[PDB]
């Protein structure tokens, strides 16, 4: 009993851990327990591939489950690494299963950095191994048949799946063995052989000849189509062609022989004989042309006995006319087989090593989302500040709201006194004197770290160039020069960072030198400060004016409008939406994650209320600034240009500008300090990459 | 004021 099976494809060993850990780390918190398992999974994985492919093969469910498990686990990884860009290069090398190449050289090999290549080959080997285990079943007992039937159908389904994916999964052309046509024929061969197995069960179970005939006929139809496909393309091994021809005939004969029994049971004696003659013709040709692949003697004898006896009853008793074959009805067909669909997991008790790892399409949509959210928040925030800066600068420009608090040109207007006290309580100038003094020191600290860092590289690179010089042979290595190119690139950037930071130091310092005198004045105790603000004769005409009460509450609103920006900015920054689980839903419930529409929609939901209140502020300020500029210049009519009051006005306008500048300056200095301290953190790390690498060398 | 430098990080 000869059944076709397929040989496994050979692959070269390939470091599977390498491109995976590399990325794994580029992706997680170093030392972080993420890496603790994900890197520990890409180990088991490489050790699995070794087992599922490198091993000299053992024809049992053990080695097949390992191979099945390997197919599963590979499929479970595609969405969780950036194979798509393929910038994560790992190369898979497979040989042809049949040594089939268009050009006349035995083995044609093919290596590809396509996980789709890997997938098709593992699956082909899965179908082939299944085909070999099927072919070994004992088709005399009930479980031999069940296992063979299940495996031929599995192989059929796997080969078919390969036929329908292989090209989309590969850029270029496949080796022959796995090309859609070769795998289409193998899938049909496997399906034919599973029909055969069912024909054999039907037989062993002594079912009605009508059934057995239809089963055998169906099998013949399968074997015949596979035969045809092979007739004018020779991409399968040498013994496959004759064997298909043989089994095609032997299955037609079995169909004839069983139908002939049905004919005799119906007294169609002429048909019985015609069908047996056909069966004998077929089996006779098989016996003499494919004796190398097939044994048909028992079948030939059983037919010959039935034909002899049928002819005896007919020649002597029945005298029924024997029909031409062209004139018989077709025998029917009944299929009990299905090529089995591939639906990972195909292995039993599958467990996905990287189940917890986040789909790469989700992490990309999360990052994209944050660049979108930062933009939303920063924009809104910067818009507001600029607007507050503008309004404060305008009010100063108008001596507002000092002017309308200035009842007697004799004392410190209340707004000035409040601002003064506000400044004194935050330390006064000695607060700004400190930050300005310590700024050049935080800068130095960082130059120093960057400098010692790079000196390390310079010094180790030096001895390395010397050693290679005096010991060419015993000191062969990649030069330090080449190894250090990356780190010296970070270095150079860092340098350009310090360039910008210093540039900003200079701007802040020039602002501090140009406003430090007024501020020192602003910080004086009330009487001393008052005695430094020139007196003026206050026009009492102003108390109660229409221009004044309007301006006054026109200014009240402007104040509320700006203390409002404080909560606003604080709310923009204090909220956050974790979008992962919303991205997961879009990916499970759907084929793809469309983040743009998804995040735009969530941003509008989370931030929309504020990005609208913010938006209100600005145009509400515009309304206020417009109304104030006009309503003021009317207050400018009642205004009276006497040099006593002009001096007073100068000084008041300047103290208010001084408050603004104090507030702004302190903020640019705290900012700059936070920056230099973060920079120390980042630079200290960079100094570790440097020493670690000078001492691994 | 130090925003331009944070950008380069």
């Amino acid at each position: 009993a000869t059944f076709i099976s397929v040989q496994l494809k050979k692959t070269s060993e390939v470091d599977l851990a390498k491109p995976l850990v590399k990325f794994i780390q580029q992706t997680y918190p170093s030392g972080g327990e993420e890496q603790a398992q994900y890197c520990r999974a890409a180990e088991e994985l490489s050790k699995l591939r070794r087992a599922a492919v490198g091993r000299p093969l053992d024809k049992h469910e053990g080695a097949l489950e390992t191979l099945l498990r390997y197919y599963d686990q590979i499929c479970s990884i595609e969405p969780k690494f950036p194979f798509s860009e393929n910038q994560i290069c790992l190369t898979f090398t497979w040989k042809d299963a049949f040594d089939k190449g268009s050009l006349f050289g035995g083995s044609v090999k093919l290596a590809l950095a396509s996980l789709g290549y890997e997938k098709s080959c593992v699956l082909f080997n899965c179908a082939a191994l299944a085909s070999q285990i099927a072919a070994e079943q004992n088709l005399d007992n009930d479980e031999g048949l069940k296992i063979a039937a299940k495996h031929y159908q599995f192989a059929s389904g796997a080969f078919l799946h390969i036929k329908e994916t292989v090209l989309s999964a590969l850029s270029r052309e496949p080796t022959v063995d796995i090309s859609p046509d070769t795998v289409g024929t193998l899938s049909l061969i496997m399906l034919a052989q599973a029909q055969e197995v069912f024909f054999l069960k039907a037989t062993r179970d002594k079912m009605k000849d009508a059934i057995i005939a239809k089963l055998a006929n169906q099998a013949a139809d399968y074997f015949g189509d596979a035969f045809k496909q092979c007739q004018y393309k020779d991409t399968l091994p040498k013994e496959v062609f004759p064997v298909l021809a043989a089994k095609h005939c032997i299955m037609q004969a079995n169909a004839e022989y069983h139908q002939s029994i049905l004919a005799k049971q119906q007294y169609y004696f002429g048909e019985e004989i015609a069908r047996l003659q056909h069966a004998a013709e077929l089996i006779k040709t098989v016996a003499s042309r494919y004796d190398e692949y097939v044994n048909v003697k028992d079948f030939s004898d059983k037919i010959n006995r039935a034909l002899a006896a049928a002819k005896k009853d007919n020649d002597f008793i029945y005298h029924d006319r024997v029909p031409d074959l062209k004139d018989l009805d077709p025998i029917g067909k009944a299929t009990l087989v299905k090529s089995t669909p591939v639906n990972v997991p195909i292995s039993q008790k599958f467990t996905d090593l990287f189940e917890k790892m986040v789909p790469v399409s989700v992490q990309q949509s999360l990052a994209a989302y944050n660049q979108r959210k930062a933009d939303l928040v920063n924009r809104s925030i910067a818009q507001m500040r600029e607007a507050t800066t503008l309004a404060n600068g305008v009010l100063a420009s108008l001596n507002l709201p000092a002017a309308i608090e200035d009842v007697s040109g004799d004392t410190v207007p209340q707004s000035i006194l409040t601002k003064s006290r506000s400044v004194i309580e935050q330390g006064g100038i000695q607060t700004v004197d400190q930050l300005i003094k310590e700024l050049p020191e935080l800068l130095q600290r960082n130059r120093e770290i960057l400098d010692e860092s790079l000196r390390l590289l310079d010094e180790e690179e030096a001895t390395d160039n010397d050693l290679r010089a005096k010991f060419k042979e015993r000191w062969q290595r990649t030069p330090s020069n080449e190894l250090y190119k990356p780190l010296r690139a970070e270095g150079t950037n860092f340098r350009t960072v310090l360039d910008k930071a210093v540039q900003a130091d200079g701007q802040v310092k020039e602002c501090y030198q140009s406003h430090r005198d007024t501020i020192v004045l602003l910080c004086k105790p009330e009487p001393e400060l008052n005695a430094a603000i020139p007196s003026a004769n206050p026009a009492k005409t102003m108390q109660g004016s229409e221009v004044v009460n309007v301006l006054k509450s026109l200014l009240s609103n402007l104040d509320e409008v700006k203390k409002e920006r404080e909560g606003l900015e604080n709310d923009l920054k204090s909220v956050n939406f974790d979008m992962t689980s919303k991205f997961l839903t879009a990916l499970a419930q759907d084929g793809v994650i469309n983040e743009e529409a998804l995040s735009v929609t969530e941003l509008d939901r989370v931030y929309g209320g504020l990005t609208t209140k913010v938006q209100e502020s600005l145009k509400k300020q515009e309304g206020l600034l417009k109304n104030i500029q006009v309503s003021h210049q009317e207050f400018s009519k009642m205004k009276q240009s006497n040099n006593e009051a002009n001096l007073r006005e100068e000084v008041l306008k300047n103290l208010a500008t001084a408050y603004d500048n104090f507030v702004e300056l302190v903020a640019n200095l705290k900012e700059g300090t936070k920056f230099y301290n973060e920079l120390t953190e980042i630079l200290v790390r960079f100094q570790n990459k440097c020493s670690d690498i000078v001492f691994a060398r | 004021a130090y925003d331009p430098a944070r950008k380069l990080l």
